[PDB]
């Protein structure tokens, strides 16, 4: 007949959350706050990613409900913190401000965008003072009722500068599972986000995954397969985010072409404060350059997917976002070190029916960042030196709907967000972890009862 | 046939039932290797205990049935049927493990009790009684 | 008779000489599940460290007097009365654990000693010996 | 002959085949009990764990051979004489552990994959094909 | 202990308050049923910016 | 207070100051340590 057996070695897993360690490549060298970007600490690969196709399996997946995102989101967080703890704090920088305009080319091509603030400052000795001065990115610099101004994140956050040894350079992270664990990765080329992914296999553990920090732009993301995918949990709620996957990479070249120099401020004792000393160079406006034949082409492909949730009789509209705090408003991203906010009005400006050149993006420059929307936290990112060119692919979108009003054929999409973790579920979609149980109990013609 | 790491997945009951040793041996991962605080530092130290914890859980379950001789267990005491009674053919040639859990779920925590009880206590005790002659 | 954890304390030995799975079971505790520094953090891991390092101590002394089918190990030498000698009903009649240990905790060290020196060695190279034919 | 730990080191093989255990005892120094980060403490609790680490994977590895009646298995297969063919003599008369270690450092993983696959695989399901009548 | 101390560690220390105090007594009810049992405090303390100084109570 | 003019510097009675302040930062021990080295037995794991 049919009687009990026990088993070990029964390849079965269960849905379970754990955590999961960080495994790298032997590249830490960098030259802003710690090392490379936290990753020295981290458990070198092993030299061959042994992979496994699993056949015959199918599993549900849930790109909109696993945890690996949560770890991710958290370790990401204090990695920056880990890297901010040991440098300098620059809280006697909260001074009044005596600031004049920088007379950019007249008329006004820079508009200043930068103001000429000198200060009081504290010195090696705490005694008589000293009157230093150093350029602002008037973004960073609020007003009072020449006149006095003063950072912004002051009145609400302290300051932390990151010294110069680690770098924002994303490195290829490989989030690796302990042992008795598994991940999991859907390789279904066509794969909506959720539901049972036909085709699977089984890592050790997952790729490199570049770690960049962006906002309404997958940037140096991995790239779909055939198509465009489209991932939301609910498409057909308005509360949701679109998750475009693109097969092409867009490319977008992104400058800062100054010769900016370094003013080193001793904020004794033995603490010292990277100021913008001067710009010397072609003062052109910081931006980025986008081949507009790609980018139009590309988001018809686009115009096809979303009409395929929403019906060959409709018009999709894709306007720029409706506004709103600044971290949100722009694609931020971080770049060569520097950390740039691109206006985007430029890329969703078109409405579309049923049936070079390039386009010049202009950005503005940010200091006083603060990251992950968390308060009370500020890192001073410090004057990068040189003249700074940095190119990228675009691979994916993040877009928020307004419609269900008059629903038939016109819809209207605009980019936004806000949270990384969109971000981090782009790359993370194909991969579950399972708790393994090799313990078995199944019947066969082995015998005990109760 | 080297499937691998849980190669036997997609497979009926009797197929990895050859296929058992590939997954134990990646209890340990070897050169695992996985300085301060150092994030990702405690998270390593967190999985390795994890990990032998996770291990000598079922281990210590292995030693309660005891058998140590493991990956299979077999005495001469009939089986409950009352447990979602099924085929053979309904097993061998209608299942896999993944959908054969789905329905054993329930009956786990009853089934360890008397496999640990019942052959324990009785195998005991009788050694002590065969100890004199 | 299921007494518990421990349940057999207030027990003869040879009572107790049943329920000695039960303070086993005890020794993972399953769920426990026992975040920076956090007071408890570091409590909690060093917890299940020293648990399963005592564990081991003891399964590495059970490994060297090579049984491993635990709770009973027998052979075929004599033993010696030396050691505060005294009766069956003494024991068994007249004795629980807790009273015995009392009374055993000097010969110990030396027990242990010979448990692991004697046997092992005996039945070692005789398994050699038979190798041959 | 008490040699101790590694006391048999330099002897030859034979020698040391009768002084197993007492390595074995040193894998856990019993007492060793070894409060805020306190360097050292660090290293006390990273310690520990490397050593219980280090002894699971060995203990792993010869449940996988399946023995755990360990110092001794033996089985009625031949071996391959490929692997630096030497003399008896040229072993016990000629060798002790240590220059012997030196010229079998090539074939270790080799030899870990079919103690590992060949005895485990065919001592299965024979079990299973004798659990009939 | 220990406990209260992680309490304690991550929020702010008050050290800027050991300032001279400007006290007066609080005329609690006539003639006394609380004998004051508080005084009234001003004094000088830093602000948002390391600089001109503000009189709180 | 006296110091030893060895840890003193100048600048350009006359003003001196720390040495080691314009390049760190100072950290007085306090008083229950020693530094009488006492006899440390590197011991190693099982
Ligand atoms: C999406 O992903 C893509 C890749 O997939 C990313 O693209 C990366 O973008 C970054 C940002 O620019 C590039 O890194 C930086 O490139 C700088 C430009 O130098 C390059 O061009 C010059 C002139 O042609 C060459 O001479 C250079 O080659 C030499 O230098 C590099 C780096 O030192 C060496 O590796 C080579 O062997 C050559 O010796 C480059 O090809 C470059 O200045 C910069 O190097 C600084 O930064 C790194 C890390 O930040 C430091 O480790 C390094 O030591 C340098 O920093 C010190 O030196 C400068 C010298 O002046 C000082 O000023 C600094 O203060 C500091 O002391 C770095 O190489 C990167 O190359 C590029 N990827 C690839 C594959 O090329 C995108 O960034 C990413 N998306 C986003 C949004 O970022
Ligand atoms: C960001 O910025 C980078 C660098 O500025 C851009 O990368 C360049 O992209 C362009 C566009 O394709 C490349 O230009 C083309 O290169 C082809 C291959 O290069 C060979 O030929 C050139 C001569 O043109 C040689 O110098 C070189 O050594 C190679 O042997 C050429 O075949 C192309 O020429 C053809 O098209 C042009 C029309 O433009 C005709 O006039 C020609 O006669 C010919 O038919 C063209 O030169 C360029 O090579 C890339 N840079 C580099 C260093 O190679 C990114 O495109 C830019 N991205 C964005 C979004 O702006
Ligand atoms: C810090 O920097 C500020 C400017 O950035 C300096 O502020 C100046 O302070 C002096 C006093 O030291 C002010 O002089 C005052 O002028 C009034 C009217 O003339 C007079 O009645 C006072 O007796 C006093 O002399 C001066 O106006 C003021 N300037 C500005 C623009 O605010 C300050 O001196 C700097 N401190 C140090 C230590 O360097
Ligand atoms: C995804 O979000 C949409 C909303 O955009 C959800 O649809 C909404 O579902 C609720 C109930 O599930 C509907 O409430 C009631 O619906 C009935 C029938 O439509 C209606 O007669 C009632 O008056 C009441 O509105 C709601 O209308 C509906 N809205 C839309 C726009 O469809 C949908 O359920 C979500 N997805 C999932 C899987 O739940
Ligand atoms: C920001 O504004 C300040 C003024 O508040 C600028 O500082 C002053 O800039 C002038 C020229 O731009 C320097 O002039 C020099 O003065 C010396 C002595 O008077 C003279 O011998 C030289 O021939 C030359 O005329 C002046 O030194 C400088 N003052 C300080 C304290 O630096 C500053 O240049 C502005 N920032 C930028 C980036 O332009
Ligand atoms: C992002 O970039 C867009 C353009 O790509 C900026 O929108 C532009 O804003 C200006 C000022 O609001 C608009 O000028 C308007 O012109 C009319 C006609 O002369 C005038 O009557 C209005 O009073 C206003 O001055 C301009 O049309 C508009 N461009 C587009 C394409 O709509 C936008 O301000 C930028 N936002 C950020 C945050 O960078
Ligand atoms: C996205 O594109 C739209 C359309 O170009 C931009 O909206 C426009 O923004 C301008 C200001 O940036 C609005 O001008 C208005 O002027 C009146 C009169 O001075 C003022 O009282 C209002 O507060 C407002 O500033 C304009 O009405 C508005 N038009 C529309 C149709 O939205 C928007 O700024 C662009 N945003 C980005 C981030 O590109
Ligand atoms: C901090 O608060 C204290 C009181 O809580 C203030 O003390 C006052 O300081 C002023 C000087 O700024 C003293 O004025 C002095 O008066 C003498 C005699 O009239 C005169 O010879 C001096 O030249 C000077 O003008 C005043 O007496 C003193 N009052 C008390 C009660 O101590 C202080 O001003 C506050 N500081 C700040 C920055 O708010
Ligand atoms: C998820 O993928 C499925 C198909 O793989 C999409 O449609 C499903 O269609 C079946 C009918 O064959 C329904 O029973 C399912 O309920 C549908 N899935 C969902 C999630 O509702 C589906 O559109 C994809 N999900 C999204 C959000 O696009
Ligand atoms: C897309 O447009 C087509 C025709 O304009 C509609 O008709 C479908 O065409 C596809 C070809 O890709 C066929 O596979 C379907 O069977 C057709 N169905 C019907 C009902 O005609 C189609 O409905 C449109 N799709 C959407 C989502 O509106
Ligand atoms: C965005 O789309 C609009 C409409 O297609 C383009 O046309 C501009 O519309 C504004 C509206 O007031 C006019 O003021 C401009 O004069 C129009 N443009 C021109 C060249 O006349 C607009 O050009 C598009 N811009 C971008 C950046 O996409
Ligand atoms: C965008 O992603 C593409 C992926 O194709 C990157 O392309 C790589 O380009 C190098 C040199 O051109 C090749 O050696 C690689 O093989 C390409 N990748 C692949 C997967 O084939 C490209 O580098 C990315 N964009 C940028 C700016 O780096
Ligand atoms: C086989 O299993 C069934 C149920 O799966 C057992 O039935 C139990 O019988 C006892 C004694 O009367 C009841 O107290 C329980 O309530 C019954 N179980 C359930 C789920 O109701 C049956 O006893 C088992 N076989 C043997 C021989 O014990
Ligand atoms: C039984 O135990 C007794 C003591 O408990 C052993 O007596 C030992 O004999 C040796 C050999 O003469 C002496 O060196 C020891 O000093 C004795 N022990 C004590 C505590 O003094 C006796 O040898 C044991 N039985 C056997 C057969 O060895
Ligand atoms: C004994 O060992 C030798 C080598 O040490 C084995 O020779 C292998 O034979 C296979 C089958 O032809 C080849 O693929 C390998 O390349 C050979 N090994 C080497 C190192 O070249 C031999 O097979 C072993 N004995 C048995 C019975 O398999
Ligand atoms: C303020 O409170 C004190 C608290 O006792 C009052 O104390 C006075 O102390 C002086 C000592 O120099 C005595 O001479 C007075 O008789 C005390 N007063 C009383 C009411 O006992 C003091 O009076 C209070 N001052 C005011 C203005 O209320
Ligand atoms: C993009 O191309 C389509 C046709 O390929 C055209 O209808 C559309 O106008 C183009 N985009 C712009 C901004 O002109
Ligand atoms: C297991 O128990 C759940 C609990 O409701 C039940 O829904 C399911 O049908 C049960 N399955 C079997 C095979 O007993």
């Amino acid at each position: 007949n049919l009687w009990v057996t026990v088993y070990y070695g029964v390849p079965v897993w269960k849905d379970a959350e754990t955590t999961l360690f960080c495994a790298s490549d032997a590249k830490a060298y960098e030259t802003e706050k710690h090392n490379v970007w936290a990753t020295h600490a981290c458990v070198p690969t092993d030299p061959n990613p042994q992979e496994i196709h699993l056949e015959n399996v199918t599993e549900e997946f849930n790109m909109w409900k696993n945890n690996m995102v949560e770890q991710m989101h958290t370790d990401i967080i204090s990695l920056w913190d880990q890297s901010l703890k040991p440098c300098v704090k620059l809280t006697p920088l909260c001074v009044t401000l005596q600031c004049t305009n920088v007379t950019n080319n007249i008329t006004d091509d820079m508009r200043g965008e930068l103001k000429n603030c000198s200060f009081n400052m504290t010195t090696e000795l705490r005694d008589k003072k000293q009157k230093v001065y150093s350029l602002f990115y008037r973004l960073d610099v609020v007003q009072i009722n020449n006149k006095e101004y003063r950072l912004i994140n002051c009145n609400t956050s302290a300051i932390t500068q990151a010294c110069p040894k680690v770098s924002f350079e994303p490195i290829p992270i490989h989030y690796c599972a302990p042992a008795g664990f598994a991940i999991l990765k859907c390789k279904d080329k066509k794969f909506n986000g959720t539901g049972p992914c036909p085709s699977v296999s089984t890592v050790q553990c997952t790729h490199g995954i570049k770690p960049v920090v962006s906002t309404q732009l997958l940037l140096n993301g991995s790239l779909a397969e055939e198509e465009v995918m489209i991932r939301s949990e609910n498409i057909t709620n308005n509360a949701k985010n679109i998750l475009v996957q693109f097969n092409t990479p867009v490319q977008i070249n992104c400058t800062r072409p100054n010769n900016n120099t370094r003013k080193s401020i001793r904020i004794g004792p033995g603490q010292a404060f990277y100021a913008t000393g001067d710009i010397i160079g072609d003062i052109r406006q910081a931006h980025c350059n986008v081949s507009k034949a790609t980018w139009n082409e590309t988001l018809g492909k686009v115009v096809k997917q979303l009409r395929k949730h929403f019906g060959n009789n409709t018009i999709i509209r894709f306007a720029n976002s409706s506004g709103g705090d600044l971290e949100v408003t722009t694609h931020s991203f971080n770049c060569g070190g520097e950390f740039f906010y691109c206006n985007t009005s430029g890329l969703f400006n078109s409405t579309w029916i049923s049936n070079n050149d390039s386009i010049t993006l202009p950005c503005r420059i940010k200091q006083i960042i603060n990251m992950w929307q968390r308060i009370g936290q500020a890192m001073y990112a410090p004057p990068i030196q040189g003249v700074i060119r940095c190119v990228s692919n675009i691979t994916g979108l993040i877009l928020t709907r307004d419609g269900g009003s008059t629903n038939s054929t016109t819809e209207t999409f605009r980019p936004g967000g806000g949270d990384m973790r969109d971000n981090w579920r782009s790359e993370l979609y194909k991969y579950k972890v399972v708790k393994i149980e090799p313990l078995g109990v199944a019947p066969t013609r082995c015998k005990r009862r109760v | 046939v080297f499937l691998g790491f849980l190669g036997a997945a997609g497979s009926t009951m009797g197929a990895a039932s050859m296929t058992l040793t590939v997954q134990a041996r990646n209890l340990l991962s070897g050169i695992v290797q996985q300085l301060k605080l150092t994030v990702w530092g405690i998270k390593q130290l967190q999985a390795r205990v994890l990990a032998v914890e996770r291990y000598l859980r079922d281990q210590q379950l292995l030693g309660i049935w005891g058998c140590s001789g493991k990956l299979i267990c077999c005495t001469n005491v009939p089986w409950n049927s009352s447990w979602s009674n099924r085929n053979l053919s309904e097993i061998w040639d209608n299942m896999t493990w993944l959908q054969w859990d789905k329905e054993i779920s329930n009956y786990t925590q009853i089934i360890y009790g008397l496999l640990e009880e019942s052959q324990n206590q009785q195998e005991k005790n009788e050694q002590d009684l065969l100890a004199l002659d």
